[PDB]
């Protein structure tokens, strides 16, 4: 998913990074939406169906 | 910029060079492989300067 | 990293271990076109990691017209297209005052022809493989790690077998089935 | 919610059953176009679900080319249009070392030569009918949960009619005046 969301695009798109060295850790688009959510955590299960 | 390069952790085999030295924040203590060491992390200048 | 391999292994792989820049050494035992000025050749080289050569009024040759579609794809600027287009003219004029011009305009023409495949879009590493030689030498036997087998023969490689065999902590890998290059590739990629 | 059905009626109906993901079990008694590349005719093909045959060279045939207005209503790349104007010049090229190609340029043009009807703007559900089989089979007579009949006749559908009424919960439509395909198209939809 990291490499989906910061490689593909057909026109230049907004983009701002995290400080810590982990997958997701981006903020894209105009507006900023951070990423960090979608990284899967069993914990608390944030970014799939549970 | 705003890290440690010189910290003291234990006595040395020599006395007289206790320091270490770790360009940007770099651990010497751990083992690294070219293939896939450096994706995806940065430090405070490099972020900066970017 | 080091790993010794038949001959005729490396041999038949050669094209694949310089496109993934691990360095060869072996021991044997018994027309082009060009671009119309350098900028364009220049960028193309650089876009696709393919070398090009220059028109410079040699012989009747083939020469490659880089189209408008390609000019705008390659990002070239108006002054490369400008001097494109007037290197264009003064060859009307040339072969009019009594050399074969194509104009190719499609992606996929130019790949077809000749250069390198375009890049796949993946971080790119410090580098491409974890091993820097691949020899069939016996003067670097004791350089070697690791030394790959094949059902194929060399007339050297049963003395290199046996100097490397000797080793006390050596990695040995043989392969029995498939395609001996394939095999080879995957082992390389994985090592 | 399976249906069972004289065989004239699904003979009759077929296109439209397929139309619309039913499928058809029957028992029974007793020149095309080609896109100049394969990217054209898979863009078309997604976007009308219209199956589309590509040229290969093969005899003296009718070439359907795109124009530069559809080529902007599909949204094709520039990519594709420089290809598709590259085999257009070999075309040009091989007739001219001595096939028909027409120019269609108008969506309706498009629709009412060859392909399917294009997408209305509703929302999609999940599916577009609640029944999956419509037969004529005594095989599958416990299959069904209704019937529906019609004053046509098939040489087996007697036989299925009383094997079909002796069920004890079935139920059962008739249809007796109008059109018999429109009644079951009708009665397919809304059941």
């Amino acid at each position: 998913l990291n490499d989906y969301l910061l490689y593909m695009y057909n026109t230049r798109v907004q983009v701002n990074y995290g400080p810590t060295g982990e997958p997701l850790d981006f903020q894209i688009g105009r507006n900023q939406y951070d990423c960090n959510v979608f990284r899967a955590d069993f914990a608390t299960g944030t970014g799939y169906n549970g | 910029w705003a890290t440690i390069d010189v910290e003291y952790r234990e006595p040395a085999p020599y006395v007289h060079a206790q320091r270490y030295i770790r360009y940007c924040g770099i651990d010497s203590r751990e083992l690294i492989n070219p293939t896939t060491y450096g994706i995806g992390m940065t430090y405070h200048c490099y972020n900066e300067m970017l | 990293a080091m790993l010794l391999a038949p001959g005729d292994v490396i041999k038949r792989s050669s094209e694949e271990l310089k496109q993934r820049q691990i360095q060869i050494n072996l021991i044997d035992w018994t027309g082009r076109w060009v671009v119309l000025t350098e900028e364009i050749a220049r960028a193309i080289e650089s876009k696709y990691g393919t070398k090009i050569d220059v028109y410079r009024d040699e012989v009747p040759a083939q020469i490659i017209e880089v189209e408008r579609s390609l000019q705008k794809e390659l990002g070239i600027s108006r002054e490369g297209v400008a001097e494109q287009t007037e290197r264009l003219r003064d060859l009307r004029r040339k072969e009019k005052s009594g050399i074969t011009i194509e104009g190719v305009m499609s992606q996929k023409k130019l790949l077809s022809m000749i250069g390198g495949v375009e890049r796949k879009m993946a971080p790119i590493g410090a580098r491409e493989s974890a091993v820097m030689l691949v020899s069939n030498s016996i003067k670097d036997v004791v350089r070697a790690t690791a030394y790959f087998t094949a059902p194929t023969g060399d007339p050297h490689w049963k003395e290199v077998a046996r100097e490397a065999s000797k080793k006390k902590n050596i990695l040995a890998y043989t392969s029995t089935g498939g395609d001996v290059k394939t095999e080879f590739l995957h082992l390389i990629d994985h090592l």
